[PDB]
């Protein structure tokens, strides 16, 4: 009986371990689908960047968002080389709106000396005058900051809501 | 996030290390690609060396998941070749036959936990006898050990280590008693 | 011998269940992907800059 | 949702022990999470331990080794610590801060919950009622746990309290006279014991139910502080939202209180009694009292804190306060352990103040309370007789006292003693209890009513 | 580039112009270049622990700024060395300065750069071959016992561009040279590792193999294991000396590392005197134990900072040989005197203390030290598995069991061989308190026992049961008297005395009991427990009957048997064979069976 | 050598107990020495406890009474405290700070040594194995001293630790089968104790070998910080350079520790147990650990501190840390003294960690270790039985317990009790130990091997 | 009027611009209006022992100064009521917020104004 119980115990361990690896495998497949979705999102953002007309408005948003988050008196906008005219326009429009909404005087320079890497999808990084404080409004950063918050809704939309979850508080 | 306690960077460098090491162990045990079943079992990791690559190329592929990159599976698969390599090397004057080598490999692969195995213990004892002799001086103790371990290597060549051959068991016991006995 | 044999059947069973679940997941994703992606990109593009709610003057 | 982009400061103005002081911070939040990059590329999380004006004191989870002014960057995540919760984490193993360590994926959140949670409204909490069976006869029969009770397993260093916890995790479940879940949370558990938990739950099929959090003895003590809160946040999600009865097994709350001490001393508060903070009562209460049944939701949260009592002193702040907040005590006992009895649960000082709700007809069985009382009485009288035996001698003993000695032997050998992998339903524990009570003729079972004696005693 | 001293208060030197200095970086204070370690930062001012006496440092003294944390040199040369707490070789300082004092700011290198080590490359390596952290790219014939397997440093990688041919090389010679992503790295035989950073491992494994000390009490009732964590009090006549030296002379450990965290000066001079005199049998040849041991001396008067770093240096050397693949064993002479350095430094830094004054992070520090133990699957390509057993002595004030270092230790160590002062005063050695000492490795080792010594586990359980029953019975015996005891109680007492005097008692200074192999230990315990079983069988079977047997009959009937059960301890493996001892113990069992059968 | 003129500052910025905080000091040097000219010409000395920028926190040895800002002139000597040393320091009496008070001239320096003392290499420190025949049997037979051991005499207020130390001084010599110089650092000893020690050293004609550093009770209370360092520096000069064997006595390490406490409180350092500075362990180690032999040199330093244990609490920080640092303590016991047993040495809580390797064949005798162990065991058991006798009365005791009680009585009467002028050779002490062991039958002497029982027991 | 939070260290909040605040007056810290008690004044600052968890309070958060010390609201509606020690009505919190938790910084009127 003890020997038979040895065989049964090994059977139990093997079934348990196999089922556990299967569980993790399905969960990792799900994570892989989500990663695929986010890579697709990054490529779509690159496609948007290709289109200047919307990209100019998007930069008008991002630059001013950086200015609002920093609220410094002297500031430096760092952008990709490809984008320089667009970021120039964005800063030129952003300065008056910054003045009006914050009442502060401000001096915004564009860092022609050192652009962002050409691989970056887009967006800007706004440093304060001494470059000790940085707000990273590049499109990859924004997409991450958005997707990580979106995951609950992404899980719900892609894989169907949880039917066990009766109450939401 | 850490995998196995190693930062993923170190983890993938280790994967590339195992790949290169399995390549080396194959190149050592079988330069003439005689061991075909083993070659096929290790084709997936060997391919990255049978086709030349940069270390950083293999590392990029691993970090992307294109390589075989489950470090535990790689460790198991490498240990099988490593123990087989020790078997063949520690009897180098008496190199054994190809079908026997493949049988050894197959039994080792089947073994549940090779490192903790009696198959590994016997190799360790054979190495204990052999390594002692690489610098031993002429004296009756060392002459008797040389003779007894040479016949032990012959017997290992004949019967592998999967077989608990009684001749080999006796040779181990007596050789180790002789080794443990004081030189005086 | 029964233990040696039946565990192959059990392995086939568990892998079959895993494959079914992965297929269901992939199907659901390939169906809802477009409407998730358009929303996600629209939300990325909608900037809405604001000063910190504690700002004074 | 937080749209605004994060501010990353290189303005580190000091590094004093586990704290990094940053200055010129814009509107710092207290308890804000920070991700700070060391000069050499490494990354470490931190929690804004304190705030003042434009300054922020960041308790870096890992040590401050290698941090410097002028090159360390420090991204402020703009929100308090939040745990992602789902059912998917039921059947996973995580480290102290929610990172998976089972080589699975990062959790795909069903929600983000603030790990401090909120106190359950006392006018919404309900009485626990039905039983949670642990399989361990010594507590199912004699100290049963009602759904929503918080009952700690006191134990000294060296006793098998970890093994008992693992057995409870592997065996527990509803009395089934399938919506049950377990949240194991090991604080300050040494590597070998953590590996024991992980591999045991993986091997014995229970992992489907068990979400296991591990804070190794050498993981950051701040991760130790936040592990019980992660455990209980997941438990609240699985109980009061997924409506499944959860059992939370917090392990080594002494190792948690040591981390609390470390964080207090880092804050530079003066010590309270026995070196522990003054507010340890409120804190341990915040952990424990995230339990119990709630009106209008068919789930619950049971807790089983596990305490390493220093010096075996039941007056020590940890066990004293834990007794104040919790509703019982289960003693793992050194004399039993040395005699090599397992589970060495000493049922004389053990108690379950809400056992009276977990038993009776429709919950365990008609005779549960009576058998528990009678077994306790006969065990205590047997211990008395065993103390007396060595003084008066065996042949000076009366036949009734010999019956009690035999009962003592067989209660310590057949009922208390279980072996790690033997799972006994409450019904089986009761039948073993009856097999022991039949050592006595009915007239000696004076605490059992006749209406029960006549029904159960024969056979 | 370099700052300036700005304040000095004992071993704490505040230094200005340290703008970018990194926490726990090493600095060279003073004109003598004392070694120092940054322990805090404020703006551009660092605060520097100094590992050497500061008396005579002055404000304005240059504080040079080495860009590396406290790091220990690991390479051929360790084995046999006597190291100062921070790796300075005391023997080389003596031989080099030709005088008995340690000059302040002495800067002799940790490993001799003059020795021509014999280096043999791993044969299968080649130009362009890929190697990764932990790979054994060569082996050095350090001495007849240890073959120093040279490993690529962890956090290193790439394709080999030059691997030196077999030969003789200095510790400085470029022995290998490899490239990664176009940057070249030149490697010599000595690497540098920050002592406070865990040396990485591929995978930690359960510690399921016994580490036999010499003591029957410890090997049987409280087993230690390969890679096990242990705590012991610093007793006298036992403890520090007996166990350490016995593990040294013979055990399952392939390398022994010692660290005298706060050792008394003359006791350290004892260890440094005995260890190079001890020898062991290996392959039928007596070989010194310093060919496989390393000592990290830190006497109590050496600076507090060094007293702290001693433990870390020792454990890092132990982890280095672990990575090579050995079953290393480390003995830390006083984690209590280490906690003193932590306390004093915290006070000097003005931090808030906790229980008894210790810094609140004592638990975390002790964890970071101990949890580097265990059996590990080493990094790197050639598969291997070493281990690092750790045995850290504790010394609470007056034997107090609430002392915070003892408590934090108990919370970490899987084995605790507590001390019984009553036995110590009786001069009963070992003085192990077999009632509150514990070992949590029994669950693991039961497998090894069921494979090698299948009968040992029930013997262990019954021995513990007997000891506990005797403990219970003595309380009555002293309160009332022995008259009321039954035959079973009498046999329990009179077998517990046998166990406590002739099994759990070991004269570590005699040739026969300097070390008790496990076959001898299990044979002894088997005979004693068999005697218990058969005596209880006789009295139980003849109880409630007229032909009553009693201990009073058994003792006189077979007084010889009891004498031989007592004398079992004297068998000497060094001259008596394993076969002889096993046969003798089996013959004693036979005599016991005959005597009992005749009494029946 | 130092050719540069010394800077003299009238810049005192504070006076605070024993401290004097300066300001505007040019490049202060920690541990520097300072000569304070007070307003009235009185010239005091002090040591720079800490420097910070332009500040120095002087610690004035002769106290601060009478010091004032704006007129006290501190001359900064430019170097750490280097004391003169010469062989003719033997046969002198110096005050606490090493100035002469025997009306002889100052010490014409044979060399200048830093009172801290340059640390010695553990690799070339020799192990002390030559046993000192102190003559006191309670030491030689059971806690023997070896030439090089740090072996403090713990004692309490009112016990005869002075008499014990004087007897050891006048009787100590190597075992027969090299005459000690004495260096005696009196700290906080009242005039009666100082004059007792001085008159005894003259009475035994030893003065040509004794170098007294007196810091009486009424002498300034910071000077006794450096008095033991002066004593050990002269001891090191005599031992490791002049080749003499030196026995260092330190009269009250508790007075030293209380001077340390005074300074620590004046500095407002974070204080350790019982208010003493946290670094007391290190600072006492730098005093004690200057004993022992060294290679090449033929001299040696034996060291016999004396501790007054407050409230007789051996767990008090001074005795506790001294027991960590020193190789075992002789222990003078009030319960024996009140019974009028001189020397009141209690052999149970006292040990000599270098005894074990300083006794045995060829060194003292073959039976020394065994007699020591057996007497210790019999004494311990006798004390336990004596505790029991009070509870159970002499009727309930077994005849073996009575044997033990008689052994305890005759052991205190014959072995410990000893004439103050009687030096029992180690051989006589061993014979007197056997005379007691032979109270017992051989069967009860379990700690003596059969060989050394048979050889010695029956004679 | 409003003060502003100037520091947060656990429950101890430190508020600026509180010139007129009365000692042991109650204040509502933060946007969630957590309750706190002024345990100290200094200059025109104030130290506020915040009763509820402070996690998430930030510098610059408005501090609404209640005009009265810890006080109970006495009037019709007490009878049959359940109150937390601070006079928070639990039988109305649960009913109005339809949740099993006491919302952090809840501000339910102790005695219902709605019921005639």
């Amino acid at each position: 009986e003890k020997k038979e119980k040895q065989i049964e115990q090994q059977k139990k361990i093997q079934m348990s371990n196999l089922m556990n690896q299967a569980r993790l495998k399905v969960l990792r497949a799900r994570d892989d689908l989500i990663t695929d979705l986010l890579n697709e999102a990054k490529q779509r953002l690159s496609k948007v960047v290709k289109d200047t007309t919307r990209y100019q408005v998007l930069l008008d948003g991002l630059v001013l968002q950086g200015l609002y988050q920093l609220l410094e008196p002297r500031m430096i906008v760092r952008c990709r080389k490809q984008d320089f005219p667009l970021v120039k326009a964005a800063v030129q429009k952003a300065i008056p709106m910054y003045k009006i909404a914050t009442k502060k005087d401000v001096d915004v320079q564009i860092d022609l000396e050192a652009y962002l890497p050409e691989d970056i999808a887009g967006g800007v990084e706004i440093y304060n005058g001494d470059r000790k404080i940085k707000v990273s409004n590049t499109l990859e950063s924004r997409l991450d900051l958005i997707a990580q918050q979106m995951m609950p809704e992404v899980r719900g939309a892609l894989f169907g809501a949880n039917a066990n979850r009766k109450f939401l508080d | 996030i850490k995998m196995g306690g190693l930062t993923s960077e170190q983890y993938h460098s280790q994967v590339v290390g195992k790949i290169g090491y399995i390549a080396r162990c194959m190149q050592t045990i079988d330069p003439e690609n005689n061991l075909k079943k083993i070659r096929e079992d290790y084709q997936d990791v060997l391919i990255w060396a049978e086709k030349n690559y940069r270390f950083e190329e293999i590392l990029e592929a691993s970090k992307s998941g294109k390589c075989p990159n489950d470090l535990d599976a790689l460790s198991r698969r490498s240990l099988i070749l490593q123990e087989l390599l020790r078997l063949v090397s520690s009897i180098s004057p008496f190199k054994m036959k190809l079908d026997l080598i493949e049988s050894q490999y197959e039994k080792m692969k089947q073994h549940v936990n090779l490192w903790k195995s009696d198959y590994h213990v016997k190799l360790n004892q054979l190495n204990q006898l052999t390594d002692y002799l690489k610098n031993a001086a002429p004296t009756p103790k060392n002459n008797f050990l040389r003779a007894m371990t040479s016949v032990l290597q012959m017997q290992i060549a004949q019967y592998g280590i999967t077989e608990d051959n009684e001749g080999i068991n006796q040779l181990f016991k007596l050789g180790l008693h002789l080794l443990a006995m004081a030189n005086e | 011998q029964a233990a040696m044999g039946s565990q192959g059947n059990l392995s086939a069973e568990v892998e079959q269940a895993t494959r079914r679940q992965v297929q269901g997941m992939q199907s659901s994703q390939q169906r809802n992907r477009e409407r998730v992606l358009t929303q996600l990109l629209g939300m990325v593009c909608d900037v809405r800059p604001q000063v910190h709610p504690n700002y004074r003057i | 949702y937080l749209s605004q982009p994060r501010l990353t400061y290189k303005t580190v103005s000091g590094v004093n022990g586990p704290l990094v002081i940053l200055d010129h911070v814009k509107f710092p939040r207290y308890a804000e999470i920070v991700h700070l990059t060391l000069p050499d590329g490494t990354k470490r999380s931190g929690q804004v331990l304190e705030v003042s004006g434009s300054k922020a004191v960041v308790q870096v989870f890992e040590g401050t080794s290698g941090i410097d002014a002028k090159k360390t960057s420090c991204e402020f995540t703009g929100d308090i610590l939040r745990t992602p919760v789902s059912e998917d984490m039921l059947g996973r193993v995580f480290n102290g801060s929610g990172k998976p360590i089972d080589r699975g994926p990062v959790v795909l959140a069903e929600d983000f919950l603030d790990i401090m949670g909120q106190p359950i409204n006392p006018q919404c909490r309900i009485y626990p009622e039905e039983m949670i069976q642990t399989g361990i006869s010594a507590i199912d029969g004699m100290n049963s746990i009602a759904r929503g009770q918080k009952i700690p397993i006191f134990s000294a260093a060296g006793l098998p309290h970890n093994e008992i916890a693992a057995q409870i995790c592997r065996q527990a479940g509803l009395v089934k006279k399938e919506n049950f879940a377990i949240v194991f949370a090991a604080m300050g558990v040494n590597m070998e014991t953590a590996r024991f938990f992980k591999s045991d739950f993986e091997e014995n099929g229970s992992m489907d139910n068990v979400c296991l959090f591990l804070n190794l003895a050498n993981d950051p003590t701040i991760e130790r502080i936040i592990t019980p809160r992660l455990a209980l946040t997941t438990a609240e999600f699985l109980a009061y939202q997924c409506e499944k009865h959860v059992l939370v097994i917090l392990t080594d709350m002494s190792s948690y209180a040591e981390a609390l001490r470390e964080v207090s001393a880092a804050r530079e508060e003066v010590p309270g009694r026995r070196g522990f903070p003054g507010y340890m009562y409120t804190d341990l209460a915040t952990i424990y009292e995230r339990a119990g049944r709630v009106e209008g939701r068919n789930g619950s949260i049971t807790q089983i804190p596990i305490l390493t009592m220093p010096n075996d002193d039941i007056t020590h702040p940890i066990p004293d306060l834990t007794g104040y907040i919790t509703e019982g005590q289960i003693y793992v006992d050194r004399q039993l352990h040395n005699r090599q009895i397992y589970p060495p649960i000493n049922v004389l000082p053990s108690l379950s103040r809400l056992m009276k709700s977990a038993i009776g007809e429709g919950m365990t069985r008609k005779d549960h309370a009576d058998v528990s009382n009678q077994l306790y009485a006969c065990y205590a009288i047997g211990k008395d007789v065993q103390a007396m035996k060595a003084v008066v001698g065996e042949e000076a003993l009366t036949s009734d006292d010999l019956l009690y000695l035999e009962f003592l032997q067989k209660f310590e050998k057949n009922f208390i003693t279980q072996g790690p992998y033997e799972n006994r339903t409450v019904y089986e524990t009761l039948d073993i209890g009856w097999q022991l009570l039949r050592i006595f003729p009915k007239e000696m079972l004076k605490r059992i009513p006749q209406s029960t004696l006549s029904e159960f005693y024969p056979r | 580039t370099f700052g300036y001293v700005h304040g000095v208060s004992g071993p704490v030197v505040t230094a200005c112009d340290m703008a970018g200095a990194a926490m726990y970086e090493l600095v060279r204070v003073g004109h003598s270049e004392l070694v120092g370690e940054i322990i805090r930062l404020e703006g551009d001012m660092a605060t520097i622990q100094v590992y050497e006496e500061t008396s005579g440092v002055s404000v304005g003294d240059p504080v040079l700024r080495t860009g590396k944390p406290l790091s220990v040199e690991l390479g051929p040369g360790i084995m046999g060395a006597i190291f100062d707490g921070i790796q300075r070789p005391l023997s080389d300082i003596s031989s080099q300065t030709q005088s008995i004092y340690i000059p302040r700011g002495v800067n002799v290198s940790a490993l001799s750069r003059d020795i021509k080590w014999e280096f043999i490359p791993s044969k299968n390596l080649r130009v362009g071959s890929h190697i990764t952290g932990g790979d054994i790219y060569g082996i050095v014939n350090e001495n007849s016992l240890i073959k120093h397997k040279i490993m690529l440093p962890p956090r290193s990688r790439g394709s080999v561009t030059y691997i030196a041919p077999p030969g003789n090389y200095d510790a400085s010679d470029v022995v290998l040279e490899l490239e990664f992503e176009g940057v070249k790295e030149k490697l010599s035989m000595v690497q540098v590792w920050p002592v406070r950073q865990v040396r990485p491992v591929t995978e930690k494994l359960p510690a399921n193999h016994p580490l036999l000390t010499g003591q029957r009490v410890l090997d049987a009732l409280f087993p230690c294991v390969q890679g096990g964590t242990t705590a012991i009090p610093g007793a006298f006549g036992c403890g520090k000396t007996v166990i350490s030296q016995s593990l040294s002379k013979y055990s399952n450990s392939d390398v022994i590392i010692y660290v005298g965290c706060g050792e008394r000066g003359n006791e350290m001079s004892e260890v440094l005197r005995d260890f190079p005199e001890l020898t062991m049998e290996v392959d039928g040849k007596v070989e010194s134990i310093m060919k496989r041991t390393a000592l990290v001396a830190n006497t109590s008067n050496m600076p507090v900072a060094a007293r702290e770093a001693s433990i870390y240096t020792g454990i890092t050397l132990s982890e280095y040989f672990r990575d090579m693949g050995y079953h290393v064993s480390m003995m830390a002479d006083s984690t209590s005197r280490w906690a003193e350095a932590l306390r004093e430094i915290s006070g000097r830094l003005a931090e808030m203390p906790a229980d008894s004054g210790y810094p609140a992070y004592l638990g975390a520090r002790l964890a970071s030290f101990y949890e580097r133990a265990g059996r590990v699957k080493c990094l790197g390509n050639p598969e291997r598995e070493g281990s690092v057993s750790i045995v850290g002595a504790v010394s609470p004030p007056g034997g107090d069991f609430s002392d915070p270092v003892t408590s934090a230790t108990l919370g970490i160590v899987q084995v605790f061989w507590g001390l019984d002062k009553k036995l110590a005063q009786r001069k009963h050695f070992p003085s192990v308190n077999w009632l509150i000492s514990y070992s949590k490795y029994m669950r693991a080792l039961d497998e090894y026992y069921d494979k090698h010594f299948t009968e040992f586990v029930p013997l262990r359980t019954k021995a513990k049961e007997i000891l506990q029953e005797e403990e219970d019975l003595a309380e009555i015996v002293q309160l009332v008297g022995k008259a009321s005891l039954a035959e079973t109680d009498k046999i329990t007492l009179e077998v517990a005395k046998l166990i406590k005097d002739d099994f759990l008692q070991q004269n570590g200074y005699t040739p026969y009991d300097r070390f008790c192999p496990f076959y001898k230990t299990v044979g002894m315990l088997s005979n004693m427990i068999s005697f218990y079983d058969m005596a209880r069988r006789a009295v139980e079977t003849t109880a409630q009957s007229d032909n009553k047997i009693t201990w009073s009959i058994i003792r006189e009937h077979m007084g010889e048997i009891l004498y031989k059960l007592s004398s079992m301890k004297f068998k000497d493996p060094v001259k008596d064979g394993e076969a002889k001892i096993k046969a003798d113990y089996a013959q004693l069992l036979e005599d016991m069976q005959n005597a009992f059968r005749s009494l029946e």
